[PDB]
RNA sequence: CCCGCUACGGCGUGAGCGUCAAGGUCUGUUGAGUGCAAUCGUAGGACGUCAUUAGUGGCGAACCCGAUACCGAUUACUGCUGCUGUUCCAGC
């Protein structure tokens, strides 16, 4: 099973609409994804700090998984997740993660300034962080407080579609990502393809070939996409719609439904799930001792 | 009492979309090396162009490449780098890398160009173990 | 003449010389309530093995003629047997009317807030619960339904039949998923179905009704994406 | 694990390209003879601008995106031409072979580049810079004196 | 202490004659060679195998180390050897050995041909082969004329001399030189420094980082670099003296 | 403080000793000893585990890197060993 948890959704700020054109081509891309082979996509929304946060319920994500990705589900087979990477720089105003979370599945932060970095991983309640590997890292990253905050939790993420954009940005992506394998001490490494278009598209193998050739070995690799990859999805997804990883609505059934891949036998307008009475305290003991299952 | 590695396949999928592409565009062999020495021309230079490299039973965007071992990830983090643009072709295409390996047995289709490549190899084999 | 003194810096010295050598009635037992629960939990382990011994004897398959071949032939063996039958409506029905009482569910299910339920559940005690091994790290905890007696603090107690089997189940919770189905009182139509996991919680009741959860590092919980 | 980065001592040298003059043969005397003295546009900046696009046009993009991490000059002077590049353990390899492939500055050409020593740290570094230097000046001083 | 081998002197035909500004340019270039710190030095002279051989004894070296160069290795410190590529292509005028080797210390051999690689590896006793760095690929290098020559004790030579040449030339060396290194086995790789200007001379760290980036361990570098050229001095001189 | 010159305290040498003072130094540093912080790269052979289409291929991990040394306690991971508890399956 592969996970690729950073596509991004054209559009950056509440005001702007998203014209017909970006809708099909991320269809597009959707298809590119599941016409080599991937298991599960997470597409990414960016907001800043300093914007103005609308007060809404179902407004807050202009997703909608139901009416239009929920028709591309059924020719498709796959499932998307709704995430945030929070773009937090300094400490203003603006705190409104008891709503933004709760909207949506997976909350990320995009850190830029110092503080800000450690007031994300000291008490902001987030599932990953991704720096920004287009421009410059902010100071430094130390050991003791990554490896305390992978410790607690959140890792790191690495986007290798961002080296696909331009020339001069490679350099500075490397830059970047040696000095996180280097300071993560290679436990926290989640990696995500930031592609805008299909043409950006990559497989397995290639992706593989490069965190080889980045410094990071390939069976850790491998592991942080099959291990690393769909825990932290885990993390979100029952912070989110569960409690605090205590008490789940989420179907426990053999092998079909599970709370990271049945989500859509899970009513998702409040919490619920609809399930028919599959326990029957009268007459049903052991499982092996069974007959009309 | 070992024995030394002297080469690695590595099977590439040309995966182009834009269906009026795909139809309408043909890749000749000629493009294939032309594409590949511009790639490792664009993210590499001197050293990464000096990649030994040859072409093996190509077809329609089919490619077997033999790399060298001790330069296979300076192959294959390349080819997952670099995007086609402005070479005969108006869209950018994009490449998927389906299996690696370093002892000879794949099963594409049961054509015969794979039994001569073994033969050739095998030519080759004999005289690294005699001589 | 060598560095790695073996014999001398540990067998031979006076502070690695305490490490091993390299040479080398009815009163008495409701004193304290969860004494007496113990060694309830264990008569009925050994009546049960009792009654295995006993099923096996009698070669008769069928539980209600075995019930009373044991009425019949041992009767102070019958006296700490449990009544599976008589614990399922004694259990059931309340349960299910405390939790249609508690999360407000009624006839009128729009009105559902599902935030507050979890709280609730998370403030509910589970003492009288039915509940189901839906996923675990041992193959053979699956498939596990069984009422509550007691809860502890990192194990947990059911109590299953099978076709003669009537012994007391504890279960660990570490690592362990569960689940249970909270019915709706129109039939066939609708009804919801919960899960828990016991490793997340690892603490008694008393201290579950003041504790406010909170996140965890959550990395051992890959059993429940692997199976 | 801390940064484990390797320090790489270089010297520029000048050849004497000069066939129409006669030359002279001896030790110190052709040590003068190529320790000339470094041109007047030589500083930090120029040879950190010149390096990198030797990096860009000779190893290429990738090549310089993982030189390029933590590839800095800590210390150098015009008046001995002598400097000390900062780079990882690992690309030590590419920083010796592009400090190899220097041809010519874009001011002066008619150079060449000796990489000298290469240790982990740059405190042996120069020590073992001020002890080469030492020797050189026994050269000269043996020569001088006779 | 170390050998470079491959120096070459600026003449091609006997009937040219050296000017004065090109010994002048070797004498720069050899104490440019000696500045980096080097001990022996080995130059080189490149004749055609299609060139008439001279039926001399004492006139078949125009190197003359004993009246120019006898006076520099007095007072510099170091030692020079005579030796002799050959440009074999095909087989005609030539087959002569007996008098060549005597006069010289190591000869050599520069094939560019299929068939010329194959007379090389039957009936040549020479000491290195060298291919042509500059130029292209002949046809293709195989492991069965390569194994079948280095087993016998010759060794294959790369020029790290000719990649400060030019732009377009590098990409073919690279390409001649990563394939000399598949197709050798990692063994019988002796390098030479084929500078005709002071400009192009390097020292031990950067060609020995070279030669580990184009493909060959820093265990058979440096191993090679001592022994295998300071044997192949002894082959030399072995043959000249016995 | 002893020797020679000179004689009011003086002067010159001992590669001499005792006291006192000085952010002048401490690789006076350790069968590793750095301090803008070294603790390497490759090849061959021996052993162990796992997967094979002909017999080979992959792996020897993880945590963490001191800064004078030592001991005890706690915490992170792998493998072995003994005990305890639980679940599942039978021999009669």
């Amino acid at each position: 099973m592969l996970v690729d948890l950073n596509v991004p959704w054209p559009q950056n700020s509440y005001a702007d609409k998203v014209t017909s054109q970006a809708v099909n081509n991320l269809i597009k891309t959707l298809s590119t994804l599941h016409m080599l082979g991937y298991t599960h996509i997470a597409i990414n929304f960016t907001v800043n700090h300093s914007e103005k946060f609308p007060n809404d319920v179902k407004l807050l994500n202009p997703i909608d998984i139901k009416r239009r990705f929920g028709e591309l589900m059924d020719r498709t087979g796959l499932k998307l997740y709704s995430r945030i990477t929070l773009i937090i720089d300094d400490p203003s105003k603006g705190q409104s993660l008891s709503k933004i979370s709760q909207a949506f599945d997976i909350v990320a932060a995009l850190p830029i300034s110092e503080k800000g970095l450690t007031l994300s991983t000291t008490n902001l309640d987030i599932d990953l962080l991704t720096f920004q590997y287009g421009s410059r890292l902010p100071t430094f990253l130390k050991h003791k407080s990554i490896c305390s905050c992978v410790n607690r939790g959140v890792k790191l993420e690495i986007v290798y579609g961002y080296a696909l954009r331009d020339v001069q940005a490679r350099r500075q992506f490397v830059s970047n990502v040696r000095s996180v394998i280097r300071s993560s001490r290679s436990r926290g490494i989640v990696i995500g393809s930031g592609a805008m278009s299909p043409l950006e598209c990559r497989n397995i193998l290639g992706v593989t070939s490069l965190i080889k050739n980045l410094g990071l070995p390939s069976d850790r690799c491998s592991k942080a996409m099959g291990d690393l990859a769909s825990l932290v999805l885990l993390n979100g997804r029952l912070r989110n719609k569960s409690h605090k990883q205590t008490i789940v609505t989420g179907g426990g059934s053999g092998n079909g439904d599970d709370v990271v891949n049945d989500v859509q036998g899970i009513d998702d307008v409040q919490t619920i799930k609809v399930v028919k009475r599959s326990m029957d305290a009268e007459q049903l003991g052991h499982a092996s001792k069974r007959h009309k299952p | 009492k070992k024995t030394f590695r002297e080469w690695q396949y590595f099977k590439l999928s040309i995966t182009s979309f834009d269906q009026d592409v795909d139809d309408a565009h043909a890749i000749d062999q000629m493009t294939w090396r032309q594409w590949l020495n511009n790639a490792l021309k664009r993210s590499y230079g001197i050293f990464g162009e000096g990649v030994e490299y040859s072409f093996l039973h190509v077809d329609d965007k089919l490619a077997y490449i033999r790399v060298n071992h001790a330069d296979k990830d300076t192959f294959s983090s390349s080819i997952s780098t670099y995007i086609s643009t402005d070479e005969l072709v108006g869209s950018p295409l994009t490449v998927s890398i389906l299996q690696e390996s370093s002892s000879l047995r794949l099963l594409e289709v049961t054509d015969d160009d794979r039994l001569w490549l073994k033969k050739v190899m095998e030519e080759e084999e004999q005289d690294c173990k005699c001589i | 003449m060598d560095r790695t003194q073996t014999f001398i810096k540990d067998c031979l010295f006076t502070k690695c010389l305490e490490d091993p050598e390299k040479p080398f009635d009815y009163q008495r037992i409701n004193k304290n309530s969860k004494i007496a629960l113990r060694e309830y939990i264990n008569n009925c382990k050994k009546n049960t093995k009792k009654c295995l011994k006993l099923a096996y004897e009698n070669k008769i398959t069928d539980k209600e003629d075995l019930l009373h071949y044991i009425e019949e032939k041992h009767p102070t063996i019958y006296e700490s047997l449990p009544q599976y039958v008589d614990f399922v409506p004694m259990y059931k029905e309340l349960w299910i009317n405390y939790i249609k009482e508690l999360l407000n569910i009624t006839k009128n299910l729009k009105t559902f807030n599902g935030s507050l339920a979890l709280l609730k559940l998370s403030m509910a005690d589970y003492n009288g619960a039915l509940l189901r091994v839906t996923k675990s790290k041992n193959k053979t905890l699956i498939g596990l339904q069984g009422i509550v007696i007691w809860d502890s603090q990192k194990f947990f107690i059911m109590i299953v039949k099978g076709n003669i089997i009537d012994e007391i189940k504890c279960i660990p919770k570490k690592g362990t998923v569960f689940q249970f189905e909270i019915p709706i009182s129109d039939d066939d139509d609708s009804a919801l179905r919960y899960s828990i996991l016991g490793d997340r919680f690892k603490y008694r009741s008393v201290d579950r009704a003041g504790r406010k959860f909170k996140s965890r590092r959550c990395d051992d919980m890959l059993y429940y994406i692997q199976n | 694990v801390r940064l484990k980065s390797r320090y790489i001592l270089f010297e520029i040298i000048f050849p004497p390209t000069d066939t129409n003059v006669e030359e002279s043969v001896s030790k110190a005397d052709i040590l003068l003879s190529h320790h000339r003295a470094s041109p007047a546009d030589v500083s930090i900046k120029s040879i950190l601008q010149e390096i990198r696009r030797s990096l860009s046009l000779n190893l290429g993009d990738y090549g310089s995106a993982k030189c390029n991490s933590l590839l800095q000059l800590k210390y150098f002077s015009n008046k001995t031409s002598t400097g000390i590049i900062r780079c990882h353990r690992e690309d030590c390899d590419l920083v010796i072979m592009a400090l190899m492939l220097m041809s010519k500055i874009g001011d002066v050409d008619g150079l060449i580049v000796n990489p000298v020593k290469v240790s982990g740290t740059i405190k042996k570094i120069e020590q073992f810079a001020m002890r080469r230097n030492s020797k050189i000046l026994n050269i000269i001083k043996c020569s001088q004196s006779s």
